[PDB]
Order: structure tokens, then C-alpha cells, then sequence
């Protein structure tokens, strides 16, 4: 069959069969799809360290969205169907456009040429790349539980604080994957050793003495 | 099975490469350089098809035919996936480099540069990359190497054709 | 390679080649380190981690055309055959040839 | 074995994500939009060649057995006449063996006329003794340089 | 990093042993061999002897992509990869798109892994942000997948039967490979259980 | 041609895996590469469906379109807003009205017509129980889903646009559709039920002859089913 | 082999499995028939050359990397030994095991010389001579 496309796969083909049909300013169509690629990827692009950071948050905010399903279908007992997919891959799509629109803010400040934005932002670089997740992220787990628990005044005192802020759309098996994890000893530990000096090493004194108590 | 079984032979010189993966043209004359080949083919496990041009129908085309594909008159001649391999000299050389395995096996040649023969321990890079402005000879103070040993003077071969 | 009144050709055969090696290799818990610890390029590819041929699956199966069957097929590539490949040491060189010579 | 295939992987993972508690990875379904390819569903005319075979195999005999002259020069013009004769003959289409026979009995007087020039030739030369062939040349040049060989030792 | 953690533990070790011991270099060769890279090396130098205007060789190229990104995710397992891999090259489709490329002359191969390499290193699927091209130098300059005519691992798994059977002499002409146990007398430690392999000798 | 057949064949109800196993035929056993006009006589049966995994079929297929050099079109833009409607999603197709524009595709009138029917099947599929748990009226949704169409309805005629049939039939069916879940959810409010039917019948009446146009087979449809839920029999 | 069913059965079963586009199958009476029936249910992507009385190819559906037509089997089984159902054989058909079968798809041939499966057989209440299944 010989026809418009066939004969145009074939023309295609046969373009970028060898290495000397689709070099530069050699074919026009392909030169100006070229340019308007490479035109949008001038204006939609990071720093090297910026999209690495971008890959680290991006994998860690999918594997998130991800672990809320998979709550939300083992509470209610569900099956997974394609509406689900349809629904956590729309929702990991918008959250990765939020997460382009943040990063443009650390891309523009890794390459403003001041110190200070530039030390924050390579602060937030080691922060993604290290696996660290965001105070942000804590932070709008916090006030949704609240949005969640408060009454009529204070819940619209909440949402109109923030119907400007750009917050992302979490779902509450986030919150509920954030709230429901149980807090590590060592830390608060630590915490209590760097904050308090010796009055600090009392309690916790106190603390184990309380914890020997109830095993006894 | 379905056909009583026939001797194959033909006046061409493609209707052999077309059909074997690995076609040699001897001669009955000479025995040692036909029998080094027949070492190194059965050393890999590849079936190998000796032609004899010795009491053959149709030797005067086969012996111009063959001086066209390869250009020296010499004898025997291995042909590898219808393509010229040569004599002993470009036998004995892909063994050496070893090239052989993938050239019996697969039909091909490796264009790699650099020799592996010469090899310690595992094979690595060890220096293979690119120096800076060239000038390896100007530093005396380099890394010659190992102490290489020589033979004074040379052993008796236990074979004159044992190599 | 220490000996041990024995010789050390046969020694590293044993240490290299036999079932407790492989087999401590896989993870048994032998009496003693049948096989070699440190070994790079040199160690025999049929013994990789990346290899498909394992004998501690192999092990309950007690016939041969057991281990035919249920078996799943063997890695074909890995890290160490890219570095056999690189080395030519997919297959041996071939020797003199001891067809045509004598029998000294 | 056939048991293990990525056609029969694919079915297995689509019929383990049918039942619905369990979720799909990213690659069964860019698999289910890119699936694995299969291997399955997969000069001289002739005539011409017969009358130059059958003129050669005629005027090889009479050249060689028959006029015992090897030394013919330019034998490429009297047989393509041959042939362009035979092609007269063929115009009005007479036979086929009497026009093999009238183009052969003009080869053949062919032959002798340029025989008998070439002797012709020869004859004048040798009898005036002032012109000499470039044979006669190389011969000369060969043997007295072999006479000086022969005073070199 | 963990690699330079486990050269951080070799160091200190044989500091502290004073020798070249086996465990910790069979410790740090097993950390430092740990990456997928061979395999995705392997998807994309078959995609780099396809053609980009042809539109089979681009469903080749997006199927072989897709299959290095499950394997660089870690979705997929690595045996059933190399399944997916070895069907998708002794496909006849991609091995004529090789055999015209090699008659080309001007191949794009070189260009196409240059540009695996920035895929690689773009996407992630290193496990340094520059090892990718160290990785293509050891791919050019060494005997391996990339001076293969054809883009595969010169391995008989890649190769087809038909193919296989006139070349090779195997056990038996006119899947696992074993020795039947009629030898007694093998080799020192060969027997029924020891498998065997067409083109290579792993031993 | 017989995949654009069997995406208007209604003499069987085996059209859908007909096609779905005839593609499957064509790309796999025959070994054609399926272009443009494949895709598109696919997606568009795909995309009448409203099960969510024919229209996950059509969101892959329109992504391997795109993966393998074919750009989106005007058709393709369509498709997606036909697969989108169906269930009852606005917020997909404005989605898809938003990327349209990016890329310089001008939106005709029956990405338009489409998403009117969007917003009917969106007050269609209201879980209207659990506003029944809130005691929530759901009568400023319905207010909502009527202005935004009306306004597009006010945007078609500022742009100079010739106005068609299936933008008309599809703000009757909006209209009587609006009527008809007015009764069935909230009877006691005759007056909301009143409104509806007043604009039902002035598009009805004096909408298709304002813009001369001829009433077809689904502009009955649709009136019939106002008609017949209103329980008048003879004028029906 | 034996009979053209039971060889029109063993063509498509071996040809099944080694995924051929194909099979050219002997044309008979009560051959054409069953391959019509076939391609009525679905099991069968098409023909070539039906209006042959000799031999006619049968182009095979796939689907998804494997075939359409799963199990093929003649009624007699050892290619001897022929079969008559009744209408109560043919209820018991489209009825077997408990279930309503519409799926697996077993063919006769009346006396009136029409191919008839066993849903259209109970339809108007017939029997016949028993031919193949195919599911």
C-alpha cells in the first residue's frame, strides 16, 4: 500500500537510516522541531544538583501518594480497579507539577549569585539527596489534622489563611500514615540530653526508672 | 531420510560458502598446515567441511576462484561465514590475539584495539587511558616494568613442525 | 596458597572445584572454608552471585531429571562475564597440537 | 521451554492484578501499550550465445586443422562479418545450415585473401632486404646480446 | 554512599591487620558489584543499532526502554529481564534493522550510545552522576556488548537455534544443558551435576 | 473501515472486544503498525464506554500515539473529552480544554458540545445519599453546572461562531436533565422544578428557530425523556 | 487420518501450538459446516478459499500472545466409532455440570444435512450425529 503515510514512514525511515540526512541545517522540519525543543527545555530546565534533589523528593512524594492507596484500599477492604489507578496516577501527576513549581524557587536560588540563597538552597539539595523529607511536608500534615479537629470558626479561619498558599492536595491517608507512626526514643533522647543539661539526665533517670517500674 | 544421501561438489566457489559454515581447500601434499587447522576448528567444537583438491572434478575453476577471494596461491584456505579467514599466519594470529572464539563461533572479527596476549592478573585498563601533552619517553623515572628473561641461546625443538 | 602436605595443584583443585567448596560458596555452613574468600576476575563464573545456577536450590531435588525440570534457566550475562568477555576468557586457548607429532 | 515466556509472564501478571488486591508495577501497563515482539506471524542473448558456440566451434577447425595458420591477426572483424552475414541471410530467412555454410565459405576466402597479403607483404620485404619487421627487430637485439653474454665469459 | 563506606572498612581493615586478607576483598567486591548498570547497559546498546524514522525499531526502542527503567526501579526481578531481553533480540525484526545498519556504513551506534549515556546519566539509573561515561569508555574501548555487530553480548542465549545448530557441535544433532551419567570418569570433580554450556566454558 | 463500523454497530453487543480483538489481530498476527486513522477509529469507540478500564485503554493508547511520533490533533483532544465525559469527570476535561490551548490547538465547537455534556453527566453522577446524610440541598451545584454552560453558551455567541445542532441539543439535555433530577431529588421544591422547566421550553421553543435550525432524533430524545418522567403520556 | 473431523480437529491442534496463521484443512460436507459454526462463535478469524470442495484454509484467531482455540476435540476419539445424540443429550449439553454452557461449543449434524451447534439444536428441540467440540 502506497500511500501519504507509508510513504512517509518510508521518507522518515530512510532520513534517519544512515548519520548524513538529519544533521544540522540539512532538513528544515526537523531543525525547527529541534529548536522548539530545545526552546522549551531553555526555559523548563534545573541545575544538575537541583534535578537530582527533584528526583529524590519526586520518588519519595510517589512512593507516598502510593503507600496512601494502598491504606486506603486495606481500611475499606476494596479492590484495586483501574478507576484507583486512574485516580493515584492523577494525583502523583499533580503532585509532581507542585513539586516542579517548588524547585523552580531552589533552582532559582541556587543560580541567583548571593550567598545566603544559595546556601539555603544547596542546604535543600543535601537535604533531598540524603533522603531527609521536608519540615513542609510535616508541617501540612500538622495543620490538616488540625483543619480536620477544629470547629466551624477556626476551620474557615484555616481555609481562609490558606485558599492563596499553594498547598498540595493531600488526602488524608497521608495524615493518617504520618500521625499514626510511633515516636522514636532516641531522638526525643538526644533531644532531651541537648536541650536540658543535667536536670535532663535526672528525668530520664526518673523516665527508665518508671519504664523498670511497669516491667516489674 | 526423504532423499538417498549424496555427495556434495560444485564448480563454484560460492555455492561451498553459501551452504558450510566452515569451508577449507586443501591439498593432499601438504599434511602439517592442513592438520594445525583441523586442531584449532575441533579445539572450539565447529563443524568444519575439508575439501580435498586433490582428485577433484572440478579443481582448474577452484583454484582460480580461490585466487580472486584470497591472493596468495597458498594452501590450505579457511573460509568462516562466507567470508576469507587465510592461512596459517591468520590462523595462528586470531589464536594468538585470541580472536578465534568469536570468529568460528559468530562470524565476526574484533576491531578492539590493543592486544590482550600480553595480560597479568586480571584484565583491566592500567593506565590505557590518555595522557595529558603526550610525552610518555620524557619521564625516566617511569614505571619500566617487570624483569623480562631472555634465553641465551635456543633449546632443540622437540618437532620441527611442533611450534 | 598454603599447602598442608599436600600438593598444591590437586589443594586448589579441591578448594576451587568440589561440592563443599560450591556449596560454602552458596551458604551450607561447612566444617572449614572449603572454598576460596578473595577473588576477583579470577574466580570461575559457573560460582558468581550473579550466576543462575544455585545448589541450595538444587539441593532438594534428590534426580537429576528433576533438577532438568523444575529448574529455572541460567543467567546468561553478568558482571564477571562482561569481564571474562573483556579478557577472552570465555574459552581456553587452545594448546599445541598433539594430533600429528608423537607420543614421548 | 515455552513456561517461561514474557507473553506468559504478562498473562500471569494481568490475571494477578484481575483479582484486585494486588497493585500493578509501572511496567505491566507500559507493557500492555508496548508488548514484546513475537517471532511468530513472520549478458548475451541466447540465440546469439547458440550461433557464436556453434561459429567457433566451425572456424576453430577451419583455422587450426584446416589453413594450419596461427598467426591471424584481427579475427574479430571477419566474425562479426560472419555474423552480420548470417543475419542477411536471415533477413530473407533461407535455411540454416546452407547460410552456416555460405558465411563459412566467405570466412574461409577471407582467410586466404588475407593470407595471401600477409605473404605478399612478407615476400616484398624480404626480397628488397631494406625493411625489417619489429620481430626481426627483437630477435637482433636478443641475440646480439646474447653474442656479447657469450664475450662476457 | 555505601561504596565508599565499604572502601572506608577496607581501609581501616587492613590498617589494622597489616595484610590483604580475603574476606574484605571479597566484601568490597561484592559492595562495588552490586549496581544494575550491566544490564541497563545492555537495553541500551540494543537500542542504539535500531533506526529512529522506523517505526518497529521505535517499538523495539520503547519496549527495551521501558525494560531498563523496570530494572532500574527495581519492579522487575533480573532473571525474568533477561527473559524479556533475550525475546526482544532474537526477534528477526531487530536483528534485520542490525543487519542493515552494519551494510549502512555510517551507523549511528556511536551517537546512540553517547546518547545512553546522558540518558543514563539524566535519568538515574547510575549510581554515580558520572560513572555513565566511564562506563561507555569501558563499553568502546574494551571487548564487549558495543563492538558486537549486532548489539547483544555475543553469548549463544542471544543467538537463535537455527543459527546455533549448523555452526556448533554439541551432544547430540539430527534449555539446561547436563552430563548424563554414562561418564564415570569425567573430569576430577565433573559428574551428573555439573552442568555444561554451548559456546562458553564458565569453569 | 471496520473499526469505524463497529464504533456505530449497535446490531450485537460485542463490538467493543470485536474491535479490541480485531486491533489486537491487526497489530500482533497481520503485523501492520497501526497510524492516525487506527488510533482514531480505536480511541473513538473507547472513549463511548464509561467502564474505567476501557477508558484507561484509551488514556494508554492516546500516550503510545503520542510516545511514538504521532502529535495530538483536534481529534485526539476530542476522544479524550468523549472518554472523560462519559463518567462524569469536569475536571479531566478542563484539563484537557487547558492543554489544548497550550500547544496552539484551537478548541472547535464540539470539544464545547462535550463539555456540556460533562457537566450533565457530572449532575448525573452525584452521590446525592450522602447529601442526603448532610442534609445539603444539591440545588446550588445544579445552579453552578447551569451558568457555567449558559456561559458558554454566552462565549460561542461572542466569538462570531455559526451555531450548530449538538450544542443546542446538548443544553435541552443539560436543561431537562437538570428538570428530571429536580424531581426525582427534591419534589417538595416546585418552584426549582418550575425554572427548569420554563428554560427547558424556551430552548424548545424558541432556541432552535432563533439559530434556524432543524430539531433531529436526539433534541425528541431528549424532550421525550423530559416528557416521560413529567408522566404525560398523550403529549409525549 | 481416520475421519475429516478427526483430521480437521488434529490439522487445527497441531497448528495451534506452533502459532501458524493458516491451516488448510480437507473440505467436506460436515467440515465446512463445523468451521462456519467456528467462526460464527468467535474461535475462528476467517477463511480462505471456502468455496473449494477439496481443501480450504482456516485463518486463525490469536490474542494476546496466545490462541484463541484452547481444546479441539472429535467426537470419535478413536476415529471408528460414530455417535447419534438425541435432544435430551443436546439439553444435557447446553446444561453440563450445573452451569448454563454457552462457552464450550459442541457441534452436530442433523438429518437434514445442516451444521447445527448444541445452543441452536435445543432451540427447536433436534438431535443429530455428534461431530467435534472446541472451547
Amino acid at each position: 500500500l502506497s500511500s501519504g503515510i507509508n510513504l512517509g514512514r518510508l521518507r522518515l525511515a530512510e532520513q534517519f537510516s544512515s548519520m548524513n540526512g538529519w544533521q544540522s541545517k540539512e532538513d528544515p522540519a526537523f531543525d525547527a522541531y529541534v529548536k522548539e525543543r530545545r526552546r522549551k527545555e531553555n526555559y523548563e530546565a534545573f541545575d544538575q544538583r537541583v534535578e537530582r534533589g527533584y528526583a529524590a523528593a519526586a520518588k519519595l512524594h510517589k512512593a507516598e501518594i502510593q503507600n496512601a492507596v494502598k491504606r486506603r484500599l486495606k481500611s475499606s477492604g476494596a479492590k484495586f480497579t483501574a478507576e484507583t489507578l486512574r485516580e493515584m496516577s492523577s494525583a502523583v501527576t499533580e503532585r509532581l507539577a507542585w513539586l516542579r513549581d517548588v524547585w523552580a524557587q531552589i533552582d532559582a536560588d541556587y543560580r541567583s549569585g548571593d550567598s545566603a540563597r544559595q546556601e539555603t538552597a544547596a542546604q535543600e539539595i543535601s537535604a533531598a539527596l540524603r533522603g531527609e523529607p521536608n519540615d513542609y511536608m510535616r508541617w501540612v500534615y500538622e495543620t490538616k489534622r488540625e483543619l480536620r479537629f477544629a470547629g466551624p470558626v477556626g476551620r474557615r479561619a484555616i481555609q481562609e489563611e490558606l485558599q492563596a498558599a499553594e498547598l498540595p492536595e493531600v488526602l488524608d491517608e497521608e495524615v493518617n500514615r504520618y500521625h499514626d507512626l510511633k515516636l522514636n526514643m532516641m531522638e526525643i533522647e538526644r533531644e532531651v540530653k541537648a536541650k536540658y543539661g543535667v536536670a535532663g539526665q535526672q528525668h530520664w533517670a526518673e523516665l527508665q526508672a518508671a519504664k523498670d517500674e511497669e516491667y516489674i | 531420510s526423504a532423499t538417498r544421501w549424496l555427495p556434495f561438489v560444485s564448480s563454484d566457489l560460492k555455492d561451498y560458502l553459501n551452504r558450510y559454515w566452515a569451508v577449507m581447500f586443501t591439498v593432499g601434499a601438504r599434511p602439517i598446515e592442513t592438520g594445525h587447522i583441523r586442531h584449532y576448528v575441533s579445539w572450539y567444537c565447529t563443524r568444519m567441511k575439508v575439501v580435498l583438491l586433490d582428485h577433484h572434478v572440478y579443481v582448474e575453476p577452484l583454484r582460480q576462484q580461490l585466487q580472486e577471494a584470497s591472493r596468495t596461491p597458498e594452501l590450505p584456505l579457511l573460509f568462516v561465514n562466507k567470508k576469507l579467514v587465510g592461512t596459517l599466519r591468520d590462523v595462528e594470529l586470531l589464536e594468538r590475539e585470541k580472536k578465534l572464539k568469536d570468529v568460528l563461533h559468530f562470524g565476526f572479527e574484533w576491531r578492539v584495539g590493543g592486544s590482550v596476549a600480553a595480560t597479568n592478573g586480571q584484565k583491566s585498563l592500567m593506565g590505557a587511558l590518555p595522557a595529558p601533552y603526550g610525552d610518555a619517553e620524557f619521564f625516566r623515572g617511569r614505571y619500566r616494568g617487570p624483569p623480562v628473561a631472555r634465553p641465551v641461546v635456543s633449546l632443540p625443538t622437540l618437532h620441527p613442525f611442533a611450534l | 596458597i598454603n599447602s598442608g602436605d599436600q600438593s598444591p595443584y590437586r589443594y586448589v583443585e579441591e578448594r576451587l572445584y568440589s561440592k563443599p567448596s560450591r556449596l560454602d560458596r552458596e551458604g551450607v555452613k561447612v566444617n572449614k572454608t572449603y572454598a576460596l574468600q578473595g577473588l576477583g576476575d579470577l574466580e570461575p563464573l559457573r560460582y558468581g552471585a550473579n550466576f543462575g545456577i544455585s545448589e541450595k536450590d538444587a539441593l532438594k531435588y534428590e534426580t537429576v531429571a528433576e533438577k532438568a525440570k523444575y529448574m529455572e534457566p541460567p543467567i546468561p550475562y553478568s558482571s564477571l562475564a562482561a569481564r571474562k568477555l573483556a579478557a577472552g576468557a570465555l574459552w581456553p586457548a587452545a594448546p599445541d597440537p598433539e594430533g600429528m607429532i608423537s607420543k614421548e | 521451554n515455552e513456561k517461561y515466556e514474557p507473553w506468559e509472564h504478562m498473562k500471569r501478571m494481568g490475571r494477578l492484578v484481575g483479582t484486585g488486591f494486588y497493585i500493578p508495577p509501572e511496567w505491566y501497563n507500559h507493557f500492555r501499550m508496548f508488548p514484546p515482539i513475537n517471532h511468530n506471524f513472520q549478458t548475451l542473448s541466447p540465440e546469439r550465445v547458440a550461433l557464436r558456440d556453434e561459429l567457433a566451434r566451425k572456424s576453430r577447425l577451419v583455422a587450426s586443422e584446416g589453413m594450419r595458420y596461427y598467426n591471424i591477426f584481427w579475427v574479430r572483424k571477419p566474425l562479426d562479418t560472419m555474423e552480420k552475414e548470417y543475419y542477411e541471410l536471415k533477413r530473407r530467412g533461407v535455411d540454416h545450415g546452407e547460410a552456416i555454410r555460405k558465411v563459412l565459405q566467405g570466412f574461409y576466402s577471407g582467410l586466404a585473401v588475407k593470407k595471401r597479403v600477409a605473404a605478399i607483404q612478407a615476400e616484398e620485404a624480404k626480397l628488397t632486404g631494406r625493411f625489417i619487421t619489429m620481430r626481426e627487430a627483437t630477435v637482433v637485439l636478443g641475440v646480439l646480446a646474447k653474442l656479447h653474454k657469450e664475450q662476457l665469459t | 554512599d555505601t561504596e565508599f563506606q565499604a572502601l572506608v572498612e577496607f581501609i581501616e581493615g587492613a590498617s589494622y591487620d597489616q595484610l590483604i586478607s580475603g574476606r574484605r576483598f571479597k566484601k568490597v567486591y561484592d559492595v562495588l558489584s552490586e549496581n544494575d548498570d550491566m544490564f541497563i547497559w545492555l537495553c541500551h546498546t540494543a537500542m542504539s543499532v535500531l533506526n529512529p524514522g522506523d517505526m518497529r525499531s521505535r517499538l523495539i526502542y520503547n519496549h527495551l526502554r521501558i525494560l531498563a527503567e523496570s530494572v532500574a526501579s527495581g519492579e522487575m526481578t533480573q532473571r525474568t529481564a533477561f527473559r524479556f531481553f533475550e525475546s526482544a533480540v532474537r526477534s528477526p525484526a531487530y536483528r534485520e534493522i542490525a543487519k542493515r545498519q552494519l551494510e549502512g556504513g555510517a551507523a549511528t551506534r556511536l551517537a546512540g550510545i553517547s546518547a545512553a549515556a546522558d540518558v543514563m546519566r539524566r535519568m538515574g539509573l547510575t549510581r554515580r552522576p558520572m560513572s555513565s561515561y566511564f562506563e561507555l569508555y569501558q563499553r568502546i574501548v574494551e571487548r564487549s556488548e558495543a563492538m558486537t555487530p549486532w548489539g547483544f553480548p555475543p553469548l549463544f542465549q542471544f543467538e537463535e537455534r537455527l543459527s546455533l545448530e549448523p555452526r556448533l557441535k554439541f551432544f547430540s544433532r539430527a534449555r539446561i544443558f547436563w552430563i548424563p551419567p554414562t561418564w564415570n570418569r569425567a573430569g576430577r570433580f565433573l559428574g551428573p551435576h555439573v552442568t555444561l554450556y554451548p559456546g562458553m566454558t564458565p569453569d | 473501515l471496520q473499526l469505524k463500523a463497529l464504533a456505530k454497530d449497535n446490531s450485537q453487543l460485542n463490538s467493543l472486544p470485536e474491535a479490541i480483538q480485531l486491533f489486537d489481530q491487526m497489530e500482533n498476527v497481520y503485523g501492520f503498525i497501526a497510524s492516525r486513522p487506527h488510533y482514531d477509529a480505536m480511541m473513538f469507540h473507547l472513549s463511548q464506554s464509561p467502564r474505567p478500564e476501557m477508558r484507561l485503554r484509551c488514556e494508554e493508547l492516546a500516550h503510545k500515539m503520542e510516545l511514538m511520533g504521532i502529535v495530538w490533533n483536534a481529534n485526539t483532544y476530542l476522544n479524550l473529552i468523549r472518554s472523560a465525559q462519559v463518567v462524569g469527570d469536569v475536571a479531566a476535561v478542563e484539563k484537557y480544554l487547558s492543554r489544548m490551548r497550550e500547544e496552539g490547538i484551537p478548541a472547535s465547537i464540539g470539544h464545547l458540545t462535550w463539555a456540556v455534556q460533562a457537566h450533565v453527566q457530572s449532575m448525573i453522577r452525584i452521590d446525592y445519599d450522602a447529601l442526603k446524610e448532610k442534609d445539603e440541598s444539591p440545588l446550588p451545584t445544579w445552579l453552578e453546572h447551569l451558568e457555567t454552560c449558559f456561559g458558554i453558551y454566552e462565549l460561542v455567541v461572542r466569538r462570531g461562531w455559526v451555531m450548530q445542532l449538538p450544542f443546542v441539543n446538548a443544553l435541552l439535555r443539560l436543561t431537562c436533565q437538570a428538570t428530571i433530577l429536580s424531581m426525582e431529588r427534591t419534589p417538595d421544591e416546585a418552584e426549582t422544578i418550575g425554572r427548569f422547566e420554563e428554560q427547558a421550553n424556551k430552548i424548545w421553543n424558541h432556541t432552535f428557530d432563533e439559530w434556524q435550525l432543524q430539531k433531529d432524533v436526539y433534541s425528541y430524545e431528549c424532550y421525550i425523556a423530559l416528557l416521560a418522567h413529567q408522566q404525560r403520556i398523550d403529549e409525549a | 487420518l481416520y475421519t475429516p473431523i478427526y483430521d480437521f480437529c488434529h490439522r487445527i491442534r497441531e497448528a495451534t501450538e506452533q502459532r501458524k496463521r493458516f491451516v488448510v484443512v480437507p473440505s467436506t460436507i460436515e467440515t465446512r459446516g463445523c468451521a462456519r459454526v467456528m467462526h460464527d462463535h468467535g474461535l475462528v478469524a476467517g477463511f480462505r478459499d471456502f468455496h473449494n470442495d477439496r481443501a480450504f484454509a482456516v485463518e486463525l484467531k490469536y490474542f494476546q500472545g496466545d490462541s484463541t482455540i484452547n481444546v479441539i476435540e472429535p467426537c470419535s476419539y478413536d476415529g471408528r466409532t460414530e455417535f447419534e445424540w438425541s435432544p435430551k443429550m443436546m439439553r444435557r449439553l447446553l446444561n453440563t455440570h450445573g452451569i448454563h454452557n454457552r462457552l464450550v461449543v459442541y457441534i452436530c449434524r442433523t438429518a437434514d444435512n445442516r451444521i447445527i451447534d448444541h445452543i441452536h439444536a435445543v432451540k427447536e428441540n433436534i438431535g443429530g450425529r455428534g461431530l467435534m467440540m472446541v472451547h
